[PDB]
């Protein structure tokens, strides 16, 4: 795919969710657990 | 005119693309000028977009990013304000939208009529499959058009020949979708965009993205000010400065300046301060109400103390309240904005360094009445089992909500009850209370008594169930009303029968019985003055305030009044074997014993 | 720009036409803007108005009448204002310019450059040698062109067509005489005026005149602020609306509004408020000072009593302080605008059936403090030989002038003293005292004393001779300093040598000596508190205010201070009256420190 | 000359100076005295 397993500096980066890193524009995303939502998943999601 | 909020995941995502999708579709479904960002990420290469080309304009930065579809059905899209950049470099940022191993990606763009991007850069690259990107002449869109800052333009080859009928620069394959160019073909004279090659086809200095004739009323976005139909530098004021009298004196067209647009009247949650609408008045003026407007006027030397809340002032970059910035609310009775605690506040954050709140730091909020944002609480120290930290509080003021709502509490099972006693009103928003499942005495609650109109709602559910609760004996005090409780103590109840004392409702007043005495009325009772003496065995002793409204004092009588010497101060006086005080010769005032002068000692 | 004053004689003249000319040369000459009205009456054939080519723009209305030249050159006046209108209807009034037994009048206008006219009409009337005027169209240069407005040319008999090149429209026998249009010609996509007949030859909306260029900075005249070059409706306040945030944020390109222009710094007589310059301010509010600077504030439940002058508010209708008026100034304390005193205030004025004022009335004015404007005293009943009735005066603010003038006093023979007494600071402006033949204490004040800027000046030009003054033992007492004295009483005086017993200047104070006494200040003796001894021979018992600063007393010495009697904690007291704590337990009597001291 | 008498409710028109009647114009012109100026001549003047 696009991304690959996030470099150390960011092991605490996302909070209840996995992070992935995007090679192409070196930048860290994460792919929250359910019902989380924000940039780094840290915000329950009102939608749920 | 239809407006949303939008959202701020940059490359983020929920765990499933189908979630994904309607999420989106909750978001931006029938809207038309957004409120913040267009994100749209990770979609399907087989998906109905279509919903969104009613977007007009948008408020921050439109991010495409990582996707799978083969058209963007932006359609209406005239107008990008950059007010918040992808990264504070780019306002629009496309990038990355292809499948790796398969065949699928973004082929065309869309962008019917975008015109105007206001501020930021301009990101296209790595996309796989697009076709006319690459020939787009993107310095006629961008204000600051010098092509070193910011203006990134890249990738693809086998395409992007245009058809016959458009010179170049064209947006699609066929005769419709070509670049309208509406700066750089302007005559030299020309101030702004224009509608043609001529001097006199440009247009007022006031309108963006180009425009239907020259006026400031005919054009296809305002910038500045949208002034009832014509875009404004600025709107007409209370005062005007007349420069043959020098003095300032009232206008008779005068309106209100409110977000991008003028008004005749601000609504009821902003504040009027000099010709414009505002969320929170500057903290050398005191908020005041005159014929029910609110404003604000200059405050006494001594006034009351209120806080940045998070997101606003000094604490516009905050997410939560956390142990850096917890200690800034010790002496506050007000807090301006939001109060906010997110997981990140309350267990600290391993990414950023930032330290867990001690749960006794959270007492430091016993001291405010009001928040004049949301209370938003998803959160809280496992060990702290109410809001009694909050119990002083007595209005949430809901000028800004979280997504409409303004009191907000979401999975808190280290909690049994609330325990607030101050509060009484909740101004605006809706009231969220979910997942709470060891949470009792919330299913007591009349809420009608909160709100301040019929418009507001809550919504309840997945909490502890309320017939688990009463089979635990989870029930308050006797003397609770059919409002509810919101913890077991006497004073925790929304309102009781019989009598209260202070908070606590009790059931009888001192008023034959005790140690003191005192009166009642309206279930409310207090002492009257200590001079009248306490009667017994159920004989009323008071039935009204002072030294009057009593069966007697045990002090000297002196009309509705008693004094502890009967010839002090005073005309002057002596008393009867029963204490009452009678006239005396003037002057004496050694002491007198009747009603002459050969009656002083 | 060179700025100068109008004059408001409408069609009244001077008795010498030597005079009348000379007068209106010192008025025009080498200026370019009119702050009033443009006035030319009577005038001779042969006189030079060459002067009147440096006027280009007059705030007020212009008037041309009963006079004899034959060429009027404003042929640089580009802009009439209309603030005030000639009889309250033109803005350009032309009429009789000629002697209709001899051959002498007015026939070519001169005026090329003539564009706008903002209000008002146009009045051109009975003139005879005028032949011009008739081919001209006013509906161009009128803002207000409408039949409604009163936009009229009355008769000669011709003087053919100006040029070949001209078609009609001219004021003149040459192709350089005839006539701009700017608005009657201009494209209907565009509003205002404009430099051509295309819509790319259109001035910029907020011009009056001719342009160069369809910019608010390349036009020639307009009717709004100008900002540093450009032509602006409003220009940047101290704050800035945020309509992502919806606050108020601060401006860094803020300027303050001042009459007609923008500018960075409001001058130290006037006070700032809401990002403008201005004379005053309303009734609910307070000037105040902070940072050097004058500002205004809400006021509290007790205000200043501000009062309007002559000229401004309630009285702007009003040229004088008069008997129908003089009632508004009772308990008034700091007036805005002006005090003046003409004939018809002091004496009368029959055609408006205004009786004279009972000099007693006067005395409504001996509680002001402070006037904001000038005072101006060309009138003053004959019983009275002073002006002790502003005796209270402090500050003479400035923030309007006279030609200049912020203290003005002309021709009262009956004043023999002035006798101001608070009278400290005239802010802004310059003094001219004359004719007053019997005044004899305008040559011993130090004038420049009273001035906040070296620019202010004192002009004398006749009063009495100081060596007659001073054969008549017309001087100030003794005791007085070299700044001067307002009056022969030692009260009147600037400053003195001496101490200062309030406004009474003494030789000595009472440290030590008198049936009362004082401590001395750096020049002023105040009293002492009166518990303390009366000692004799030098003896100064005090160093200053309260009972804590005495070194003897009559009565009991407690800890901090003398006091006629100590509290009943309850205090004891010694055969030197030495007050001490006694017991807690006491209420009526006390002669000691511990329980068996204390008295039932 | 364009000018006549004085009708009677100008009689107190002018302070300090000569009445005459503008006739075309049906409106008063005041003749100032000595060191007079303005519309009625009731001000001094500050250059003589
Ligand atoms: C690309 O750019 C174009 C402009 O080049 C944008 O066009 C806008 O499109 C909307 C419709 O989606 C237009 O709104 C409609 O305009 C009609 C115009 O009618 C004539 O009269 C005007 C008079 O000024 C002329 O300018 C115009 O050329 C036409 O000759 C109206 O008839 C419509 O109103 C009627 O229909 C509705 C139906 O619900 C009724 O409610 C009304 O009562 C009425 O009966 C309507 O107003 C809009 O005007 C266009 N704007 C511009 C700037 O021209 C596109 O949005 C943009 N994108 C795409 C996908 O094309
Ligand atoms: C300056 O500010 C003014 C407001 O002061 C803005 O006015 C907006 O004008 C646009 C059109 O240019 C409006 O949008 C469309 O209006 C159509 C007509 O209905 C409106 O008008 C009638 C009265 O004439 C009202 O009764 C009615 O409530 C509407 O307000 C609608 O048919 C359109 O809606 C349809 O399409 C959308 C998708 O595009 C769907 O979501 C809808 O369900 C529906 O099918 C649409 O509303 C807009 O409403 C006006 N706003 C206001 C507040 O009046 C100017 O645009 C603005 N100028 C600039 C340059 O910014
Ligand atoms: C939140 O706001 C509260 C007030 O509502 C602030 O609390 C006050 O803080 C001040 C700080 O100066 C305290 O003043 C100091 O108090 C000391 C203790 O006084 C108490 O105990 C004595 C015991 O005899 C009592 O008499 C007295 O009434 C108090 O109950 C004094 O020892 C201090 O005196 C010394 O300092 C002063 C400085 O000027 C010197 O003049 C003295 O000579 C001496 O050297 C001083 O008086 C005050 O007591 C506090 N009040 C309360 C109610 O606790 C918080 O600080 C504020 N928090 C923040 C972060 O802003
Ligand atoms: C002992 O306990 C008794 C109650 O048992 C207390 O009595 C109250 O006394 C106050 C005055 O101190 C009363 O207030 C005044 O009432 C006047 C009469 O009007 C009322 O009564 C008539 C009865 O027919 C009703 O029709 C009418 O609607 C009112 O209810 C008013 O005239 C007074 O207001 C006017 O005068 C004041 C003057 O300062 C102005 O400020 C006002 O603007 C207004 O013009 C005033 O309202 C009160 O009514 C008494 N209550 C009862 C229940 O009788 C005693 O006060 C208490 N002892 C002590 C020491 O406080
Ligand atoms: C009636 O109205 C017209 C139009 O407003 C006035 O025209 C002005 O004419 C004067 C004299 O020519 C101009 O003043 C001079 O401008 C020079 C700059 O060039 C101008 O002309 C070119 C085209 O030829 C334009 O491109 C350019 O923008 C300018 O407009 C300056 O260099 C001159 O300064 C020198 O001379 C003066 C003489 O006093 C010295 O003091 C200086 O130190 C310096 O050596 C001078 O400023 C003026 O600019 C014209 N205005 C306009 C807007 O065109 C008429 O003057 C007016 N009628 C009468 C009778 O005055
Ligand atoms: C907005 O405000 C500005 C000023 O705040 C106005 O511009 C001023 O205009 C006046 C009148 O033209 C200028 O006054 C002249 O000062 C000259 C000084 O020389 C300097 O400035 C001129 C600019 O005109 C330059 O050409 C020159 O190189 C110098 O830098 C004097 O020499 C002038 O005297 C001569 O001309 C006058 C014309 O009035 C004749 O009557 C005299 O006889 C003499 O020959 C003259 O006094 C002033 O300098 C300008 N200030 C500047 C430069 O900003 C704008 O006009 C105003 N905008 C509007 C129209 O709203
Ligand atoms: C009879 O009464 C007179 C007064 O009429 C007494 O005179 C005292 O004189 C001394 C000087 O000799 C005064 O002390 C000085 O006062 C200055 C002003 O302080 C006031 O104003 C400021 C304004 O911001 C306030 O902040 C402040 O609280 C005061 O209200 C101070 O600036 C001086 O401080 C400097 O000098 C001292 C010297 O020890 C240093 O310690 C300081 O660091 C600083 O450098 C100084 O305090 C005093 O105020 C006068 N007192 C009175 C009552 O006014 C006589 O003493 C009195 N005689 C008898 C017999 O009692
Ligand atoms: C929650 O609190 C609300 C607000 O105090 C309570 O609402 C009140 O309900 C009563 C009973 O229905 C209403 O009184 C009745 O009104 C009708 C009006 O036609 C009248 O005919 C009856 O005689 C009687 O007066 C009352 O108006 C209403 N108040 C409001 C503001 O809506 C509600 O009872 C509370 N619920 C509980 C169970 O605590
Ligand atoms: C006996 O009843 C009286 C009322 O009749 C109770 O006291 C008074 O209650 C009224 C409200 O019913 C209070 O008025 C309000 O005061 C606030 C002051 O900020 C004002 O904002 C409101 O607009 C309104 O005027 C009143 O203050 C209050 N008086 C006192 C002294 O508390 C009383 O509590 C009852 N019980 C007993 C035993 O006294
Ligand atoms: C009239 O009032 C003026 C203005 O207040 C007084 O003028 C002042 O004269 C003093 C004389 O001492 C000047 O102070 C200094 O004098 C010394 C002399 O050695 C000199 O070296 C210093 O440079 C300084 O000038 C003071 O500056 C000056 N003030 C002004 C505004 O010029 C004048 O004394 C008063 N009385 C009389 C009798 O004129
Ligand atoms: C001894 O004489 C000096 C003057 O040489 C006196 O000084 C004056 O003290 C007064 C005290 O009120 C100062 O007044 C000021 O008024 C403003 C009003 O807004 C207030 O904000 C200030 O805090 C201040 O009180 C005045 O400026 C000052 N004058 C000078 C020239 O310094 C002093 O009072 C005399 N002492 C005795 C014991 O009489
Ligand atoms: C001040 O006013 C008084 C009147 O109050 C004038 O005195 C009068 O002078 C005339 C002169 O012919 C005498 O006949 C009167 O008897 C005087 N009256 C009194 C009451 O003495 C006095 O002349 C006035 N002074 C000035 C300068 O006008
Ligand atoms: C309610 O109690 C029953 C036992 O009486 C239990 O089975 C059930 O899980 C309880 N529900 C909750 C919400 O605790
Ligand atoms: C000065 O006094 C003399 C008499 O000593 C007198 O003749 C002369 O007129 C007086 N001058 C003035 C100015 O009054």
């Amino acid at each position: 795919g696009h991304f690959s397993r996030c470099p150390k500096q960011y092991k605490h980066y996302c909070i209840k969710g996995r992070c992935r890193f995007v090679v192409a524009e070196q930048t860290p995303s994460c792919v929250c657990d359910e019902g989380y939502i924000g940039a780094r998943c840290e915000r329950v999601d009102l939608f749920y | 005119q239809s407006v949303c909020a939008g959202t701020e995941n940059k490359l983020s995502s929920l765990s499933d693309l189908e979630q994904q999708y309607r999420a989106l579709r909750k978001y931006y479904e029938n809207c038309e000028v957004v409120m913040g960002n267009l994100e749209i990420t990770s979609i399907e290469h087989n998906r109905d977009l279509s919903f969104l080309r009613s977007v007009r304009e948008v408020t921050g930065y439109v991010l495409v990013a990582l996707n799978q579809f083969r058209y963007l059905p932006l359609e209406n899209l005239r107008i990008i304000r950059g007010t918040k950049l992808y990264e504070d470099r780019y306002a629009l940022a496309i990038f990355l939208n292809y499948r790796k191993d398969g065949n699928f990606g973004l082929q065309e763009l869309g962008l019917k009529n975008l015109t105007e991007i206001l501020n930021g850069g301009v990101y296209v690259d790595q996309n796989k499959f697009l076709c006319y990107a690459d020939t787009i002449h993107w310095q006629d869109i961008v204000r600051n058009p010098w092509p070193s800052n910011l203006t990134l333009v890249s990738g693809s080859s086998g395409c992007g020949r245009c058809h016959k009928s458009c010179t170049g620069r064209c947006w699609g394959p066929t005769e419709n979708h070509c670049q309208t160019l509406t700066r750089t073909v302007c005559a030299e004279q020309c101030d702004g965009r224009c509608y043609g090659p001529y001097v006199s086809d440009c247009c007022h200095r006031e309108c963006a993205g180009g425009c239907s004739g020259p006026k400031d009323t005919d054009c296809f976005a305002c910038m500045n000010f949208n002034d009832s139909g014509a875009c404004v530098t600025q709107c007409p004021q209370t005062f005007v400065y007349n420069p043959t009298t020098f003095q300032l004196e009232h206008n008779f067209n005068a309106k209100y300046t409110y977000g991008a647009f003028c008004v005749k009247k601000c609504p009821h949650n902003f504040v009027v301060d000099s010709s414009s609408c505002v969320r929170a008045c500057p903290s050398s003026k005191m908020e005041v109400e005159e014929n029910g407007i609110k404003m604000c006027k200059p405050c006494t030397d001594i006034c009351p103390k209120a806080c940045d809340g998070i997101g606003t002032g000094s604490l516009m970059s905050a997410q939560t309240v956390d142990s850096s910035n917890i200690d800034k609310f010790i002496n506050c009775t007000k807090i301006n904005g939001n109060l906010i605690f997110l997981v990140t506040g309350i267990h600290g954050d391993p990414y950023n360094a930032i330290e867990a709140i001690d749960p006794e730091k959270l007492n430091v909020f016993r001291t405010v009445r009001e928040i004049t944002g949301f209370l938003n609480i998803q959160s809280w120290p496992p060990n702290m089992t109410d809001f009694s930290v909050f119990s002083n509080l007595v209005t949430i003021g809901g000028r800004v909500l979280y997504s409409g709502l303004s009191l907000l509490i979401l999975k808190q099972q280290g909690i049994t009850s609330l325990q607030f006693q101050s509060l009484k009103e909740i101004s605006a928003g809706n009231i969220y209370i979910t997942d709470n499942s060891n949470l009792c005495y919330y299913h007591t609650i009349n809420w009608t008594t909160l709100f301040s109109t019929i418009n507001q709602r809550i919504v309840i559910r997945d909490n502890r169930k309320a017939e688990n609760c009463t089979a635990e004996g989870m029930v308050c005090n006797h003397l609770c009303s059919s409002d509810g409780c919101w913890g077991p103590g006497p004073d925790q109840c929304l309102s009781c029968r019989r009598f209260s004392r202070g908070r606590i409702c009790i059931e009888s007043c001192n008023l034959y019985d005790g140690e003191f005495r005192e009166f009642e009325n309206g279930s409310i009772c207090v002492e009257c003055d200590p001079q009248c003496e306490k009667m017994e065995d159920g004989l009323l002793t008071c039935h009204g305030p002072g030294p009057d409204n009593c069966t007697k004092c045990s002090h000297f009588k002196d009309g509705p009044n008693c004094v502890e010497k009967c010839p002090d101060g005073l005309i002057f006086k002596y008393a009867d074997p029963d204490r009452e005080c009678h006239p005396c010769h003037p002057n004496c005032t050694q002491g007198c014993n009747g009603p002459t002068s050969h009656d002083c000692i």
